[PDB]
Formats: structure tokens, C-alpha cells, sequence
């Protein structure tokens, strides 16, 4: 695996060499010689299917650790975990804003990104890893946040919807499905408290800030993008180590930038000086629950609340279960570690209240002719 | 039974022999169509470690 991964990384710098040539010729100086035609075909037709199947079979080998072995036997070394992380980052940057240049090979690239994401032991890499490898993973989240911010501001009809077309097709086809898979992978393996710590949190906050900002937007593009945005936001909530819906209790959360970093810092990098101001347009948990309850009892149909059903509800359906285990009413093994008060106030009442509202929402739209959101809501609840 | 540490050596050479040769062969659709499954099968048999 070490030699196989090293060759794959060797082809990654080769891949970056001819895509720039393709970008150059597609911009100026058209020429169909294609000096790297052999390299392009080998990368697309051999490497991508090989990466797709190799890491599908040996997914448990790379996710295994000496503390906890998942596969039949053996576990990847730290260097192997570092290389597979750099492979994901280089491949993601390769396809960034170049989905069209891959032609029919773009579905192959994103499928490799999905499988590489499911085989990322990011806990070990971020804890004990080289700065270069860690900086690559941080740059991926930062780049993802910037692309989503450009996407949402274009969905705000700042542009009719140049680079707007490239950014829009890259995010909805490559960035969003991959980011959803990566967050789901982090949530399943409890990597949130180890990966999203200092600058990933800032990147994840901006992604959380921007995605929810579609509530005050009414367009045709936004209507078809809600299922993708909602699923991505739900996975982010499961992996987010901070209770962004309960900023009043953030002082008791160890995995927060406002506790890990000094007040002297957090000013060299732009931060709003208060946890409540990170995403101020997100209603607090108490407010959010009241709004859903009011809509459910009012008998409102799906047409007058598409944002809540497609985005807000999946967020709460994933936020509450995560923080029910870390707050009051949890089954606490906290005889030694019970001194810090819980950073959340989620109890079984919140989950019970939300479930009752969801059931009332469904029956309000029980007899309508078309509702494709019911199947998506069922799996989230 | 299990491999005898010599079949794995043959399998490892078989993988890199095809991989290196295919990396320099000019693109042939027929060759690539059946060489790729061979590499995937070989890679899926060798232990990663």
C-alpha cells in the first residue's frame, strides 16, 4: 500500500501538469496536439477505476488503528494515513472548477472522492501528522466554504446564472456530494472533536452560515437545490463539535475556538469577538423549536414553509441526537469528568417535541397531490 | 490454505509489471478494457501491509 499510494501521489503531480495545459489551451492558443494524451487516458481509464476499487476493498485497513482494529488484520501506518489524506486533497483540488474539463470522466472523479473520503482516518492525521498534510486538509474545507459562499450569493440573484456557471456546476455535482460524504464519515467515527477544532470550525461555521441563509431566497435554482443543501447541512450538524444553536452555553465546550485560542489571538484572524456572532442569523434552539411547533399547529402546507422542511428539520433531526448524549439526561460515566457542566441543554423533551411536530407536519400535507419531501423527511426523522 | 509468501511476491511483480508497461503503452481501448480489471483483481488480492 505504501508503494501503491506513493505512485498515485506521483501521478497526482503529473495530473496537475496537463490540466493546467488543458486550461491554458482552452483559454488561449487552441491546439489539438494533446502532448499528454497518453497521460490523460491512463489517469482517467486506469487510475480512477483502480482507486475506486482498491480503497473500497481495503477501507477498513486505512481506518484501523492499533487501539481499535476494524478489519480482519493489520492497520495502516501513520505515513499511509498521511498519503491517503494528501491524495484526497490533491484530487479534490484537481477537480475544483474543472468538472467540465474532465468530460465524461467527472463522475469517475467524484466517485473516487467519495471512496477516499470514507477511508480518511483524519483523527490521527490532524493529531499527529505533518504540517504540510494537515494544511492540505484545512485548505480543502476553506476552499469548500468559499465556493459555497459564491454559490449562495449567486442564488441570491446577484447574478442571473463566466465563472458563475463553472462554480455552480462544480458545487452541485462535485463539492456538495463529497462534502456531505466527508461530514457523514466524520460523524460516524466520532472524528468531529478531533478534526474540526481551530480553522475547520471557522470554515464549517461559514458553510453553516451560508447554507441556512437560503431561507429568505425564492428562486427556481434554490428549489431544486434544497434536498442537496439540506442533506449537507444535516451531516454537518452531526459532525460539528460546537453547539451552534446554544451559544449561551459555549463557555463549557472544550472543543471551541473561543476556549482553545486566547483572546490575544482570534483577532489576528477575523473573528466577531463573541460566539453568538459567529452565525447570528441562525435562530437559537428554543426559538427554532417554537417556530416549528407554531407551523405544525397552524396547519401550514409545504408550500408556505419549504425552507423549514427541507433544511431546518434535517438540521434538528441530526443536531438533537448528537447533543442528547453529551448533555443532561445522558447516561453519564462522569464520576471523574462531571465537573464541567454540559455545554448543551438538549433533553428527551426536545426530541419528543420535535417528533410530534414532524408527525403533525406530515398529516397537514397528507392528502396533497405531490410531495417528494416526505421520503427525505422520513429518513431524517 | 494460505499463500506461501512466494505467490505474493509473484503477484506483487505481476501488478507492477502490468502497471509500468501500461503506463508507457500508447492508448489502446481493447488493451485498457481488460488490463484494468486485472489490476483491480490483483490489487484486491495482495494484503495492503
Amino acid at each position: 500500500a505504501f508503494g501503491f499510494l506513493q505512485q498515485l501521489l506521483r501521478w497526482m503531480d503529473i495530473s496537475q501538469e496537463f490540466i493546467a495545459h488543458l486550461e491554458a489551451v482552452v483559454s488561449s492558443g487552441r491546439v489539438e496536439k494533446s502532448p499528454h494524451e497518453q497521460e490523460i487516458k491512463f489517469f482517467a481509464k486506469i487510475l480512477l477505476p483502480l482507486i475506486n476499487q482498491y480503497f473500497t476493498n481495503h477501507c477498513l485497513y486505512f481506518l484501523s488503528t492499533p487501539a481499535k482494529v476494524l478489519g480482519s488484520g493489520g492497520h495502516a501506518s501513520n505515513k499511509e494515513k498521511e498519503m491517503i489524506t494528501s491524495l484526497f486533497c490533491k484530487l479534490a483540488a484537481l477537480v475544483r472548477h474543472r468538472v467540465s474539463l474532465f468530460g465524461t470522466d467527472a463522475p469517475a472523479v467524484v466517485n473516487c472522492l467519495h471512496i477516499l473520503a470514507r477511508s480518511l482516518d483524519a483523527r490521527t492525521v490532524m493529531k499527529s501528522g505533518p504540517e504540510i498534510v494537515k494544511a492540505g486538509l484545512r485548505s480543502f474545507f476553506e476552499s469548500a466554504s468559499e465556493d459555497i459562499e459564491k454559490m449562495v450569493e449567486n442564488l441570491r440573484l446577484g447574478k442571473v446564472s463566466k465563472g458563475v456557471g463553472q462554480n455552480l456546476t462544480y458545487t452541485t455535482v462535485a463539492l456538495l456530494p463529497v462534502l456531505t460524504t466527508l461530514f457523514q464519515h466524520i460523524a460516524q467515527h466520532q472524528f468531529g472533536d478531533d478534526v474540526i477544532l481551530d480553522d475547520v470550525q471557522v470554515s464549517c461555521y461559514r458553510t453553516l452560515c451560508s447554507i441556512y441563509s437560503l431561507g429568505t431566497t425564492k428562486n427556481t435554482y434554490v428549489e431544486k437545490l434544497r434536498p442537496a443543501l439540506g442533506e449537507c447541512l444535516a451531516r454537518l450538524a452531526a459532525a460539528m463539535p460546537v453547539a451552534f444553536l446554544e451559544p449561551q452555553l459555549n463557555e463549557y465546550n472544550a472543543c471551541s475556538v473561543y476556549t482553545t485560542k486566547s483572546p490575544r489571538e482570534r483577532a489576528i484572524l477575523g473573528l466577531p469577538n463573541s460566539v453568538e456572532e459567529m452565525c447570528p442569523d441562525i435562530p437559537v434552539l428554543d426559538r427554532l423549536m417554537a417556530d416549528i411547533g407554531g407551523l405544525a399547529e397552524s396547519g401550514a402546507r409545504y408550500t408556505e414553509m419549504p425552507h423549514v422542511i427541507e433544511i431546518t428539520l434535517p438540521m434538528l433531526c441530526s443536531y438533537l441526537p448528537r447533543w442528547w448524549e453529551r448533555g443532561p439526561e445522558a447516561p453519564p460515566p462522569a464520576l471523574p469528568a462531571g465537573a464541567p457542566p454540559p455545554c448543551t441543554a438538549v433533553t428527551s423533551d426536545h426530541l419528543n417535541s420535535l417528533l410530534g411536530n414532524i408527525l403533525r407536519i406530515i398529516v397537514n400535507n397528507l392528502g396533497i397531490d405531490e410531495a417528494t419531501w416526505m421520503k427525505r423527511l422520513a429518513v431524517f426523522a | 490454505g494460505v499463500t506461501s509468501e512466494e505467490e505474493l511476491h509473484l503477484t506483487r511483480k505481476l501488478f507492477w509489471g502490468i502497471f509500468d508497461s501500461l503506463a508507457h503503452k500508447k492508448y489502446d481501448q481493447e488493451l485498457y478494457r481488460m488490463a484494468m480489471p486485472c489490476l483491480c483483481a490483483i490489487a484486491g488480492a495482495l494484503p495492503p501491509d
